[PDB]
């Protein structure tokens, strides 16, 4: 019974891990977009020097 | 509602402790039931004798 309860807890942790993975993926995609835009800005400025 | 991390951990620990105690109580009840069954069969045998 104790191990079944721990298994249920592990399933909940798995769901939380999936949610956190989705959050991290969204944040990382946003980070890539920001990095690309800033690289474009730097290219424009070094052209404008 | 807005407990926080530490309060959540304390609540989880308390719930687990209560679950362990109540599982022990269930095991005790099962032992009592087994003792009742044994007492019943022994009383039947004694009455037969």
């Amino acid at each position: 019974t104790t191990m079944r309860s721990d298994n249920q807890a592990l399933s909940a942790v798995q769901d939380a891990l999936g949610l956190g993975a989705a959050k991290v993926d969204t944040a990382y995609s946003g980070m890539e977009s920001a990095i690309e835009v800033v690289k474009e800005i730097k290219a424009k400025l070094v052209a404008a020097t | 509602v807005g407990m926080g991390a530490a309060a959540l951990d304390a609540l989880i620990s308390g719930v687990d402790a209560a679950l362990t105690d109540m599982t022990s109580a269930a095991a005790s009840l099962g032992s009592i039931s087994s003792r009742i069954d044994l007492q019943s069969e022994f009383v039947n045998k004694l009455s037969d004798s």
